DNA sequence: ATCAATATCCACCTGCAGATTCTACCAAAAGTGTATTTGGAAACTGCTCCATCAAAAGGCATGTTCAGCTGAATTCAGCTGAACATGCCTTTTGATGGAGCAGTTTCCAAATACACTTTGGTAGAATCTGCAGGTGGATATTGAT
DNA sequence: ATCAATATCCACCTGCAGATTCTACCAAAAGTGTATTTGGAAACTGCTCCATCAAAAGGCATGTTCAGCTGAATTCAGCTGAACATGCCTTTTGATGGAGCAGTTTCCAAATACACTTTGGTAGAATCTGCAGGTGGATATTGAT
């Protein structure tokens, strides 16, 4: 039975496994590698995934569009920083009008 | 017979949010976010292979690349998943 | 007859499109500016409809990342109209010159 | 073709970027800005076609070359 | 008499100095003893070859004398003559530095 | 040793300002060298970060100047005069 | 120890260029990481296509497309005719 | 047994091909490398090089000085456009920078 | 700040179309199992090279005084760009059909990879020799009458 | 429009730190002889992509009116620059202890390499969330006692 489960991931450990392998980054690669940066993948989507389903449902809707991706990476902190150099299409900007360019 | 990560993706959607589905497009957004981390920890392992005159890239070296890249709170809680996957895969 | 004070349907406006995900240049005439430029570039060529959905969408998030840095520089002249000065000291300060 | 991009299509996207008032001298100077960077960028990707030995420029090859230029893209597959 | 620089006359003479040497402008002892505290207090007990506290010297130095050219030319943006915090921040938020 | 204590005030205002002179700088105001050395600490903070996390994975204890580069080089403040 | 670097080749081409001219040694190591951080960015760029074209080889062509894509203008197509000239020359006998 | 060419004579260049050859085998930049893509690259850096160098002793000459400094390079590199281009987001030690006040800043 | 009169959102429903989700089978990987290689971890150990010290000097940091002008605060007017109704045209879209062309096999000749059998290159002495660093007149440059 | 004060530019020297050259070792190309791929070279599909063609709908261009923003002009408190005295602490130099880098062996644990015996992609049915309007009620805005 899969890799994957016996990690307890829901991202396929072979197929990361097979990817460094034909990506040209090492001669040999080891059989901790593919593990240990599957379920780090596997993470940063759930991250997101959770980060934007809040974003999903304060905007009253069930299906997770990418607007709901680019709130949910903007707002979060430290996930705008790994992202900073980051276009999400259909994406769009967080509100944001400068307080001097406002009414009296 | 292009593959791609949207399975894995909406197994992990409906672990945290059951009642959560997704479009397409974000479906999209999210498999080149997959394909993009995974060539920045790829890459920066593979430069700390190379660097230290080591041929195979090990667990540890992807650990240092994700400290590397990974920033402040994200990098001690990502650490911790692969560990916790790397040490429940070798039990057994 | 009514009329909005000058600079209220600016603010609105502001409020409409930072709301919305739309892409604002007309689809056809980005298209007609994209092969023109690959025209000057590699001649007979074809680009999938996405490729062409790809530039729009790559170049309008330029520009309102670019009006937000321009913006920024206005503002810090004491100022509230966006220039030619602006975009120039926000460019040369990005390193796109 | 770099006047089909009218007027009011740039004076959205200034009031995107949260702008409220825009001086008529910068549509010129937009579109300059946004002919520059259409033309590294297509330049770059149009490469990625010749190296192909191909003639469709596939979503892809802007996306190469839209990393290529630092400016990474999710969404048009990789 | 005594003779009197006009302010503003020492520092056209100053910046047209240090534009035309290449030394490196923080004193050395200071900046070594700086990079390990920041060291110390991230990882504990270390060494540094000298030559790692030259090069972060050299691209500490380079990156702050970047940092005040960008800097000065947001205070001539804003019909200034003089450098403010206003301006560092400013130039660091388009620079990405922290937006 | 003998404890490493506030250090980032060894970086004197005269120093500060002389790096302003070689960047164009005519007029400093009063403010500018606390914010000078706030940015600079975050600045050496963050390279010496990266720089130490590859002595770490080294298992090298001394910080070599290669250590240095390879961190300038991912902030992408890539260096030309030591270690090649 | 055995520590290799460009240091006899760039002094090749400095006397070329430049016979009566010397260069220093922090100089020198200012173009050995210069040499280096070019032939990084061009192999990596070429690694790249031959991974995007999925073809295993990195061929000569691989490495002019690299050079059309990092080096502005000028540089770039004067650089494109020396290697191609090179290439020939090396073919051909 | 025949007399051994290096393969940099044979494409006419003073960097060295067969070195170039083994740094891309042994980088890990693909699995297989051509024949002609060390000698087409150590062509390209050598001329580079070549191209970096003659600005430079030129700047050393107009300082009235026979041996390169890094202040030569440094000035080589930025007052060139296209070089200064290459190496934007790059710093040489001991460098300096291309005087240049503003005129704003000039005396009335 | 209120009293009105526009024009603007914003809440609440709602039936439907375009996508989303769930289903049925199919090669392409992934996992086992077995048998080799082999990378790098452990264990000394030689030895650069880093940390520390002392002692003297003189470079330079610091702190203080003084004030020239720079930044900021104010006023005002000309004129630029916002708002707006308006009149028309370029974009949208919805196929529809035609074919140039990216994509797939099936060979194979040519180009690479290995696997071992002669210098170019590098690390040191051993010589050379730019120029750093110190002086002083020539020449500006600057600022006070 | 001068005329000192003072700083700068620049030519001259010359021992020396640092380059350049000379010299033995040796890691690494080079050269040959087979064992594998590998990416074209043609041969052919099914996609997608271009091309009109043809309505209508916003959407854009335009011209007029003027609200209020920008830029110029003026004024002044006070900040930051310029000078100078003062004395600290950085710099310089030369010597040592020994830590901990880094060069060598030795040898298992681990990664690799075929050989054979389920999952994920893909193209259809069965839902199904949001769209895109449509009134209807506060909301925000702006003009007038």
């Amino acid at each position: 039975k899969t890799r994957s489960s016996r990690a307890g991931l829901q991202f396929p450990v072979g197929r990361v496994h097979r990817l460094l392998r034909k990506g040209n980054y090492s001669e040999r690669v080891g059989a901790g590698a593919p593990v240990y940066l599957a379920a780090v993948l596997e993470y940063l989507t759930a991250e997101i995934l959770e980060l934007a389903g809040n974003a999903a449902r304060d905007n009253k809707k069930t299906r997770i569009i990418p607007r709901h991706l680019q709130l949910a990476i903007r707002n979060d902190e430290e996930l705008n920083k790994l992202l900073g150099r980051v276009t999400i299409a259909q994406g769009g900007v967080l509100p944001n009008i400068q307080a001097v360019l406002l009414p009296k | 017979r292009k593959e791609s990560y949207s399975i894995y993706v909406y197994k992990v959607l409906k672990q945290v949010h059951p009642d959560t589905g997704i479009s397409s497009k974000a479906m999209g957004i999210m498999n080149s976010f997959v394909n993009d981390i995974f060539e920045r920890i790829a890459g920066e392992a593979s430069r700390l292979a190379h660097y230290n005159k080591r041929s195979t890239i090990t667990s540890r070296e992807i650990q240092t690349a994700v400290r590397l890249l990974l920033p402040g709170e994200l990098a001690k809680h990502a650490v911790s998943e692969g560990t916790k996957a790397v040490t429940k895969y070798t039990s057994a | 007859p009514h009329r909005y004070r000058p600079g209220t349907v600016a603010l609105r406006e502001i409020r409409r499109y930072q709301k919305s995900t739309e892409l604002l240049i007309r689809k056809l005439p980005f298209q007609r500016l994209v092969r023109e430029i690959a025209q000057d570039f590699k001649t007979d060529l074809r680009f999938q409809s996405s490729a062409v959905m790809a530039l729009q969408e790559a170049c309008e998030a330029y520009l309102v990342g670019l009006f937000e840095d321009t913006n920024l520089c206005a503002i810090h002249a004491k100022r509230v109209t966006i220039m030619p000065k602006d975009i120039q000291l926000a460019r040369r300060i990005r390193g796109e010159r | 073709n770099i006047q089909g991009i009218t007027k009011p299509a740039i004076r959205r996207l200034a009031r995107r970027g949260g702008v409220k008032r825009i001086s008529g001298l910068i549509y010129e100077e937009t579109r300059g800005v946004l002919k520059v960077f259409l033309e590294n960028v297509i330049r770059d990707a149009v490469t990625y076609t010749e190296h192909a030995k191909r003639k469709t420029v596939t979503a892809m090859d802007v996306v190469y070359a839209l990393k290529r230029q630092g400016r990474t893209l999710y969404g048009f597959g990789g």
